[PDB]
């Protein structure tokens, strides 16, 4: 379950910070 | 219709005595029957030479009786042909060839007896099934 | 000497062993000994079958025919006792080995008249006494042709002897008087004559060679219909071992 | 497994599933980003 | 035109073991007999009676009393060509 | 060796699992380079020294 | 059979070489723009 | 130069039918495996498919009608190997084992390999969009799952598919009895396919047809108002697209004509993909999904479900398939 | 975003074409995938690898990979030590960490081209200089990696070979077959049956000579192509493109795993049967044998006994004449295997071979592939369809043919796809047609 989240967790913390999405 | 302390009631030795099977100790004997026999033995019959079945009338027949626990504890460790005549484990898994049959070497007294378990068993649950081929299927 | 690997997809699998030319000695017979045959190959060059002529009671003949069952017809590694009888005569009495193969050949006009090329239970014998074997010695005897089919076979309605329906099923209520020969499925059993005729003897090796000539009936569909009178000939190669 | 890494045979039963989740973010990234 | 495997069901042959055109797993049914008795008694065959079985060479005394327990499951009728072609004594092509 | 053996290795994930998720968010995180540049270069030295670690030591235990 | 064999190895030879040799003559160009 | 006349008309956008370098192989290749079927339907003798010397005849002049014709399957004593005329000692053995079926069947596949390569081979010199063979490809698939690919894993082109109408169906009934393709789901997704594409196609057609834009009388027929290679279309989208989003709601409809005929296109290609990779594979013995006994009860009694009913029926099939060809219990060739 | 290149979401790396640093970090990214897996795949199959029983009973696919090359298992296939796989599987998931790190940096943070970062790596599409350079290092690449097959099998311990005299185990191949008229043959034998094309190798020494053979042609082609510019007439006869040269690979790709699955269906040296289950044929064969060494103790006559047909029950003859096992099985008499050979004489199977000289280990041998025959149900339930639950097993065998062929395919019908809108994206009309000059309006009409 934790690297399943792992994944998502990148695209929220790169739309939190308005990363180069 | 339940797995009742009456169907796990099979002979022992040849001389009336029996043992009541546990249902964990039934399901431990199909566990164990499906990794070590059932390659050749699936459903009781014999792929490798259909004239031989584990039906428990045709061990009732075999030299010697295989029909109780005693005599297929024994032929798991040291089988014999239906006369008893010429011994095979060269050719037949046993505990006696586990050198050259693998799958026999982690059994324990313990597995021995449940294999023989569910081997007498099984046709009590699914009768003619066991040991009748595709007619039955 | 030759591997599988260099004879397999040529043909000479189906080929006997054959005797360099000269090869025209003796072999001996020992009347104080017990001899065999360790190998015996036959193969057929040529196949006649006997064409049924109209009703012109005349001179029915051995037309030729053409293989089309290929490489497949060759008798091998046949193997029995060689008697040696009192009047000085040799026996040979069959019992074990490929004796036997299915054979299909094709008639002019396109019929295909299947056979079973057999020398199944031979017994041969030579003349009176036979103190060698010669390049004139001949062998000659009887052998039984059994039934093309075994008794499981069924025909594609589904009829059979040992097993399948009994009927013509795809016919519920026609009258089967008229295919009690198609219902009904017979087992047959002919005899077939052979002459094995030396032609070559290794008297050190005991190795023999030469032609044969036999003569079978071929099928009948388990009764359906008349077999053909079948004459096959070819070469052979025995092996005499004491 | 060698028992000093027994530890780990509850992670390795997932691991090799692991590249498939790859091609799974691509489209958890794409919805992300309104395609 | 008759079936010859159906009529020889009339005889004997349709109750016990014909010594001399039954299929060798008949022998499974008898204690005692298969496969070394077996393969004698079909190696050995025909028999003009039932008890011309016991004459078989090289039989050890059990094995004779065995085969005797056993004559009364035993029968004779004549050779059938149909059922001893094809070697269908050693496999006469059912299985299961 | 073996307590050695067994933190590298618990090392080795965690700095795995923390690389994972930092490396992509800071490459694609605006001017956080300043900060992430010089932490990842030797996040990735100590990754490869921890995995030189665990492996020499897997011997010893 | 084998005057067989030979016409047909030859006939299919020279069908594989118009083909060969034909998309070798310059096919890209072949087109309208 | 000469050479260069030639392949200016084996490539000329001229010519009534298109030639082009893919079809210096197709027209041959098709013209033999026509002709010699042909001929072979009407004219061959009985073949031994099963190698058992019991020849099966499969030709109008040998008691066959149209249903019951086929050119029968090269021998199982043949197996893989390569048959052509010269390896045979005569055209009367040639036929006795199968040959016209090997004939066929590989100038076929070839003929219609470079026939997929003439569809892009002309649309290139059209100045076309280039993926209509991409389309053919899923029955040109299905055709080698059924001629090569199954008889490579099987061990012999005696188990490919007849040619003919009956024999077709005796490859579908064995093959049920031997894979359980009716549980796979790779053929149930070309039954998704083939069901979903006659749907569609219907649907397409009866949407364009209601939206035809009325140009004509009543004594003449609606389709005198189109005129080929007018400007204007020819139905009105949005009238169909109004009509069918409303039988569903409207963001189940498409109102993307190209949208909408790519959805066409993908919808039975796939499937069909799918259902020539399921024969593919079941060529290799991995077969539809096994449910037999699966339900029990809590004594141990089986208690049957369809599956188990699907079963009977399979079995009847299998021991009845190649009813000599077997002297031992397991199925396995 | 769509309107910047012309390609859709769902034909999003298509935008790559023309940055070859992003380009770059894609391929570096998906090669750690792959070889992420080979590892994880590897730590799993060990994680449930019994030794007791064979590795065809335990659905693994990569460990019996290892073993070929000879690391991990003794005399006849046996397992003794498990460590080597470990190590196999560490290697590649420590490593696909590395491609992985690399891959994503070049994607997201490196230079999104490289042309102007560096002119070495840094690369056009249509510089067939270039191009032909890049082939030219790989190609090198190529060459070395066929090479260490070689050195694994000369000089560090060999590889696993079913033939072994005394039965199979780990051997060093000392004298690999250089002879071009063997190399070679096989690539110029036939396809079809009783031949093989080059999945007829059945020795080591062959496999280790044709290695060496392309081996040294790789790394020579590699030279010739960093030294060389293409010629004129390949220059005319091809579309010089990325996305070309991505269909030439498809194509390629996708023959690669045609021939793959033709491999591990029929070849049993190169995938020993000791870790992949029996071959088809072989299972089908052993069941002949089986049946043959069951009736003939009992008496039977194994050579002179016609069966139902009038063929031989046991025993016929091919259409060449060998003798070979009776049955169905008679489609399957060009298989070959060590437990097998020992009865094959000059002839054929050797009626007197039959008779005297068959082993216990052979019979062990027979019934078990018998029993293990590549035939089973999508959810692994072993056996003809008609059967019943009881044994889990589908061998390796299925598994890795069936995938192979699907994978092969696909790439074909993607070397259809990207060859065909590479030649029209060339001639410039891969977009549709220009309705102001339609090249059939301007064609005359066929009639
Ligand atoms: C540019 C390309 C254009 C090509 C144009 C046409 C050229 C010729 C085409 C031939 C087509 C394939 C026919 C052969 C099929 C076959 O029986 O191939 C099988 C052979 C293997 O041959 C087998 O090889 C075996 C080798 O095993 C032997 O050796 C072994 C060694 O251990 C063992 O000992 C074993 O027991 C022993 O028998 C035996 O020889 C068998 O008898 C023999 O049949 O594999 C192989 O040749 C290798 C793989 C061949 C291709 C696989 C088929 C691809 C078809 C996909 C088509 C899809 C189209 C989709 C369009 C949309
Ligand atoms: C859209 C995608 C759909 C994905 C499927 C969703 C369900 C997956 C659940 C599943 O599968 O669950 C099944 C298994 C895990 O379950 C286990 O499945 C096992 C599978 O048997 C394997 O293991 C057995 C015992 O060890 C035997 O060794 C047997 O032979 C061997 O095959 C056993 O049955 C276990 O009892 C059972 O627990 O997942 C697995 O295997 C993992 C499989 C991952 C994909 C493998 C790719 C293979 C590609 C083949 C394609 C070729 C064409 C196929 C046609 C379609
Ligand atoms: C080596 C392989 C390879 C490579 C490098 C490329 C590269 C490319 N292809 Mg090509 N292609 C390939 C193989 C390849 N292709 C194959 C094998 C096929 C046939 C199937 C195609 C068919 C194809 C088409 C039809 C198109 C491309 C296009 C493209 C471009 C865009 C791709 C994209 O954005 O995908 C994005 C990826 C996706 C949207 C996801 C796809 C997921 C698939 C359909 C399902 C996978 C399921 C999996 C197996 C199991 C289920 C998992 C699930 C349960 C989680 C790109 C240049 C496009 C093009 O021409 O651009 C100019 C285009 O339209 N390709
Ligand atoms: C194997 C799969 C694969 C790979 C390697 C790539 C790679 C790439 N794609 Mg493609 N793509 C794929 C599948 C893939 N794609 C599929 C299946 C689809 C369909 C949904 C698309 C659709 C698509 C589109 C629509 C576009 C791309 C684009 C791109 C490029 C830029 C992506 C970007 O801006 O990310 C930004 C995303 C992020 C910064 C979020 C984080 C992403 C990273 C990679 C997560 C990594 C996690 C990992 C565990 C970290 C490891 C750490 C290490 C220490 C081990 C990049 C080279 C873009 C392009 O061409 O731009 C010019 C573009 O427009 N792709
Ligand atoms: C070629 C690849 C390949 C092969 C031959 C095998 C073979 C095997 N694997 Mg493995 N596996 C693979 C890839 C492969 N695997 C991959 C990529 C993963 C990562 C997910 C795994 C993960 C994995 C695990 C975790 C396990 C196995 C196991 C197994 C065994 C059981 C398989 C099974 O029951 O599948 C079930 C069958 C299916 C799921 C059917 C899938 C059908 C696919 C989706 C069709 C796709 C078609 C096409 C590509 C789609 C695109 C179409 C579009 C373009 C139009 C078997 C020995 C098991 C085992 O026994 O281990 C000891 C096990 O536990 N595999
Ligand atoms: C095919 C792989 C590949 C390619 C073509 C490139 C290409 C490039 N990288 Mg990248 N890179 C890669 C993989 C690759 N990288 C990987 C795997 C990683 C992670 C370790 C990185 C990490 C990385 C970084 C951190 C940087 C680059 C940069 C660069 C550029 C400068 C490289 C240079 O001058 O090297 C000169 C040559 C050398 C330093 C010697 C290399 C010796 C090699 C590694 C020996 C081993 C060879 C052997 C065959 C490898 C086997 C691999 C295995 C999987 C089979 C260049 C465009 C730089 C850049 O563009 O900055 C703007 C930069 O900063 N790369
Ligand atoms: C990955 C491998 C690879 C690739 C992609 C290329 C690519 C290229 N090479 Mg190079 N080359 C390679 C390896 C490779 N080469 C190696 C290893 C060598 C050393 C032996 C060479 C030796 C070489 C030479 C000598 C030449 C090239 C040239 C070329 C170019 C034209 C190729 C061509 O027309 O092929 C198309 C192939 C043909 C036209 C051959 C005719 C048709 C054949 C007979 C088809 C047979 C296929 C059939 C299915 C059978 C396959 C199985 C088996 C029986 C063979 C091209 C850029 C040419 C160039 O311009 O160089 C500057 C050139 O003259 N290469
Ligand atoms: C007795 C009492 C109580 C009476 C009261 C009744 C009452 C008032 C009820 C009100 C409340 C209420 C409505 C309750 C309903 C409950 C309910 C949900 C019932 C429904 C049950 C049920 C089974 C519904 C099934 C729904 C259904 C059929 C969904 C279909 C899904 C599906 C397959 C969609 C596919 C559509 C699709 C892919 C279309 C594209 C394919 C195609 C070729 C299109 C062709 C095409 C498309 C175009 O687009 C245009 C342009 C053109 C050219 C064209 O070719
Ligand atoms: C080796 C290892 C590691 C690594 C790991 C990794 C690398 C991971 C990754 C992971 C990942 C990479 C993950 C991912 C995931 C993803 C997901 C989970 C997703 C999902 C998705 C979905 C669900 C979707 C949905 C949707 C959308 C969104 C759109 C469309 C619609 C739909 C609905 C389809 C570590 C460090 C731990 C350590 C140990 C070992
Ligand atoms: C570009 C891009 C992409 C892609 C990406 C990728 C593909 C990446 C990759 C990545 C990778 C490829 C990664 C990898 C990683 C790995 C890791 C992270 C590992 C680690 C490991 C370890 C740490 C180990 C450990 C151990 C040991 C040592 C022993 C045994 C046990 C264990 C396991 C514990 C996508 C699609 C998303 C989209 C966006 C863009
Ligand atoms: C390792 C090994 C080996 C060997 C191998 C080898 C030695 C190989 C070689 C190979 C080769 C040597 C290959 C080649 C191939 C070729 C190809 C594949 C081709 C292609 C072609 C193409 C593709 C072309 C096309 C075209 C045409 C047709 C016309 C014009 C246009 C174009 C150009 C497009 C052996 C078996 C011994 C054993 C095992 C191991
Ligand atoms: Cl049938
Ligand atoms: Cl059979």
């Amino acid at each position: 379950a934790m690297i399943g989240i792992a994944g998502p967790m990148i695209i929220f913390l790169l739309a939190v910070r308005r990363g180069n999405l | 219709a339940e797995l009742t302390p009456e169907v796990l009631t099979v002979p022992l030795n040849s001389e009336g005595k029996t043992i009541t099977l546990t249902e964990k100790q039934y399901l431990e004997g199909k566990r164990l029957f499906q990794y070590a026999c059932a390659s050749c033995h699936v459903g009781g019959i014999t792929k490798t030479n259909p004239s031989l079945d584990l039906r428990t009338e045709t061990l009732a027949l075999a030299t010697p009786p295989r029909d109780n626990i005693e005599g297929l504890v024994d032929y798991m460790k040291n089988p014999t042909t239906y006369d008893g005549e010429q011994e095979i484990a060269e050719v037949h898994p046993s505990l006696r060839s586990a050198d050259i049959f693998p799958k026999m070497r982690n059994l324990t007294e313990k597995d021995l007896v449940a294999i023989a378990g569910h081997i007498l068993v099984e046709p009590k649950i699914l009768g003619d099934k066991w040991g009748g081929g595709k007619v039955y299927y | 000497t030759l591997t599988y690997d260099d004879i397999v997809g040529t043909g000479l699998a189906n080929k006997c062993p054959t005797l360099d030319d000269t090869a025209r000695g003796a072999y001996p017979i020992d009347s104080s000994q017990t001899y065999r045959i360790a190998r015996l190959c036959l193969q057929p060059t040529t196949f006649l079958v006997k064409e049924e002529p109209k009703n012109k009671r005349q001179e029915a003949e051995f037309v030729p025919t053409k293989l089309v069952t290929r490489e497949t017809t060759s008798l091998d590694q046949i193997q029995g006792e060689l008697k040696v009888n009192s009047d000085g005569s040799l026996t040979f009495v069959e019992e074990d080995g490929i004796d036997f193969q299915p054979v299909t050949v094709q008639m002019a006009g396109g019929e295909r008249i299947p056979l079973l090329f057999t020398v199944k239970n031979l017994v041969a014998s030579t003349q009176p006494n036979v103190t060698s074997i010669t390049t004139s010695t001949d062998f000659k005897g009887e052998f039984n042709v059994p039934s093309y089919r075994t008794a499981n076979f069924l025909d594609p309605k589904g009829r059979g002897l040992a097993s399948g329906y009994d009927s013509a099923i795809a016919l519920p209520q026609a009258k089967e008087e008229e295919l009690a020969r198609a219902n009904v499925k017979r087992f047959s059993l002919t005899k077939g004559q052979i002459s094995l005729n030396v032609a070559k003897v290794d008297g050190r090796t005991g190795e023999i060679a030469g032609t044969f000539e036999s003569e079978q009936l071929s099928d009948d569909d388990m009764g359906a219909h008349e077999p053909h009178e079948v004459k096959i000939q070819g070469v052979f190669y025995a092996s005499i071992e004491p | 497994l060698p028992e000093a890494y027994a530890i780990f045979d509850p992670l390795v039963d997932v691991l090799p599933v692991i590249p498939v989740l790859f091609l799974a973010l691509a489209f958890v990234w794409q919805a992300a980003v309104g395609f | 035109l008759v079936n010859v495997v159906d009529e020889k069901l009339g005889t004997a042959y349709g109750e016990k073991i014909d010594l001399n055109n039954t299929n060798i797993a008949a022998f499974i049914q008898y204690r005692g007999l298969y496969p070394t008795l077996a393969k004698l008694i079909v190696k050995n065959a025909p028999y003009e009676s039932v008890e011309d079985v016991l004459n078989i060479p090289g039989l050890t005394e059990r094995q004779k009393q065995i085969l005797r327990e056993n004559l009364e499951h035993f029968t004779v009728t004549e050779v059938e060509t149909a059922l001893v072609e094809g070697g269908d004594r050693y496999n006469n092509g059912l299985y299961k | 060796m073996t307590i050695l053996f067994q933190l590298a290795l618990a090392a080795l994930v965690i700095l795995s699992f923390v690389m994972v998720i930092g490396v992509p968010v800071a490459y694609a995180s605006p001017q956080d380079w300043d900060r992430s540049k010089q932490l990842i270069f030797l996040g990735s030295g100590l990754w490869i020294a921890l995995v030189l670690v665990v492996g020499v030591l897997n011997f010893f235990v | 059979m084998e005057t067989l064999k030979i016409t047909v190895y030859i006939v299919v030879t020279f069908f594989v070489l118009l083909f060969v040799f034909g998309f070798l003559s310059g096919d890209p160009a072949r087109n309208p723009k | 130069n000469l050479w260069e006349r030639f392949c200016n008309w084996v490539t000329s956008t001229d010519n009534r039918l298109y030639v082009g370098w893919f079809g210096v192989i197709m027209i041959p290749t098709l013209l033999a495996a026509t002709i010699c079927f042909v001929i072979a339907f009407i004219a061959a003798p009985p073949v031994d498919i099963d190698g058992i010397r019991e020849p099966v005849s499969g030709s109008l002049l040998y008691g066959n009608n149209i249903i019951t014709g086929a050119v029968v399957p090269s021998s199982n004593a043949i197996g893989l190997h390569f048959y052509p005329i010269w390896e045979a000692a005569s055209l009367d053995e040639w036929l006795y084992n199968g040959g016209p079926y090997q004939l066929i069947i590989f100038h076929f596949l070839l003929g219609a390999s470079c026939y997929m390569g003439r569809q892009w081979e002309l649309s290139y010199r059209l100045g076309m969009r280039p993926w209509i063979c991409v389309a053919y490809s899923a029955p040109l698939a299905s055709a080698f799952a059924v001629f090569l690919i199954y008889p490579i894993g099987q061990g012999s082109f005696s188990d490919g598919m007849p040619l003919g109408i009956s024999g077709t169906f005796n490859f579908m009934i064995v093959f049920q009895a031997e894979h359980n393709i009716l549980m796979h789901p790779f053929h149930q997704l070309g039954v998704a396919g083939v069901f979903g594409g006659a749907l569609f196609c219907a649907m397409h057609g009866s949407l364009v047809t209601s939206s035809l834009i009325r140009e004509t009388t009543e004594t003449e027929s609606a389709n005198y108002g189109y005129k080929f290679g007018q400007e204007e279309e020819t139905y009105n989208i949005v009238a169909a697209h109004g009509y069918f989003g409303r039988l569903i709601f409207q963001y189940a409809s498409f109102n993307n004509s190209r949208s909408l005929h790519f959805f066409l296109a993908a919808w039975p290609v796939v499937g069909v993909w799918f259902t020539a990779l399921g024969i593919s594979t079941m060529a290799f013995n991995l077969n539809g999904f096994n449910f037999n006994h699966s339900v029990i009860d809590a004594k141990g009694n089986v208690i049957n479900t369809w599956a188990d009913i699907i079963n009977r029926a399979n079995l009847g099939m299998e021991v009845m398939h190649e009813r000599n060809a077997h002297n031992f219990p397991l199925d396995l060739a | 975003d769509q309107e910047s290149s012309g390609f859709a979401w769902w034909a999003g790396n298509a935008r790559l074409i023309n940055l070859s640093g992003k380009l770059l970090g894609a391929h570096v990214a998906h090669a750690g995938l792959i070889v992420f897996w080979a590892g994880a795949m590897t730590l799993f199959e060990l994680a449930h690898f019994i030794p007791e029983k064979p590795m065809y009973e335990q659905g693994l696919i990569l460990i019996p990979h290892i073993a070929t090359l000879g690391w991990g298992v003794g005399p006849g296939g046996e397992v003794v030590d498990t460590f080597p796989f470990f190590v196999v599987g560490v290697v590649h998931l420590i490593s696909s960490a590395v491609l992985g790190f690399g891959g994503v940096y070049h994607a997201i943070r490196g230079p999104e081209t490289l042309e102007e970062y560096s002119s070495f790596f840094g690369y056009d599409w249509k510089d067939k200089n270039k191009m032909t350079t890049i082939l030219g290092f790989h190609l090198i690449v190529l060459g070395i990696g066929a090479l260490l097959l070689v050195a694994k099998a000369m000089f560090f311990g060999g590889l696993y070979d079913t033939w072994a005299p005394g039965g199979g185990d780990v051997r060093v191949i000392t004298n690999p077959t250089l002879d071009p008229r063997v190399i070679f043959g096989y690539l110029l034998k036939s396809p079809f049956g009783g031949e093989g094309w080059i999945v007829s190798v059945n020795n080591l020494e062959d496999v280790v000579g044709g290695h060496i053979w392309i081996g040294l042609i790789c790394i020579a082609g590699g030279i010739w192509h960093i030294l060389t510019t293409p010629f004129g007439w390949a220059r005319r006869a091809f579309i010089w493109s990325g996305e070309a040269y991505l269909s030439y690979s498809l194509g390629a790709l996708s023959m690669m795993g045609f021939i793959a699955t033709c491999f591990v269906w029929f070849n049993n040296t190169v995938y020993p049967s000791e870790f992949y289950g029996p071959t088809g044929p072989e299972a089908s064969q052993a069941q002949a044998m089986t049946f043959l060494i069951r009736d003939q103790k009992l008496g039977a006559n194994v050579g002179s006994a016609q069966g139902p047909t009038g063929l031989g029950k046991y025993l016929m003859r091919s259409p060449t004449g060998e003798i070979i096992f009776g049955g169905e099985t008679m489609r399957f008499w060009d298989f070959r295997g060590p437990w097998l050979e020992p009865l094959r004489g000059p002839n054929g199977l050797d009626l007197n071979k039959i008779k005297n000289d068959i082993q216990p280990w052979q019979e062990r041998r027979a019934a078990e592939y018998m029993t293990h025959a590549p035939l089973g149900s999508l959810n692994s339930v072993g056996g003809v369809a008609t059967e019943i639950n009881s044994v889990n097993f589908v061998s390796p065998r299925s598994w890795l043919a069936t995938s192979h062929f699907v994978l092969a395919f696909f790439f074909l019908v993607g070397h259809l796809w990207h060859a065909g809108r590479a030649r029209a994206a060339a001639a410039g009309f891969e977009k549709g047609i220009d309705r102001e000059s339609e090249p059939v309006l301007s064609m005359p009409s066929l009639d």
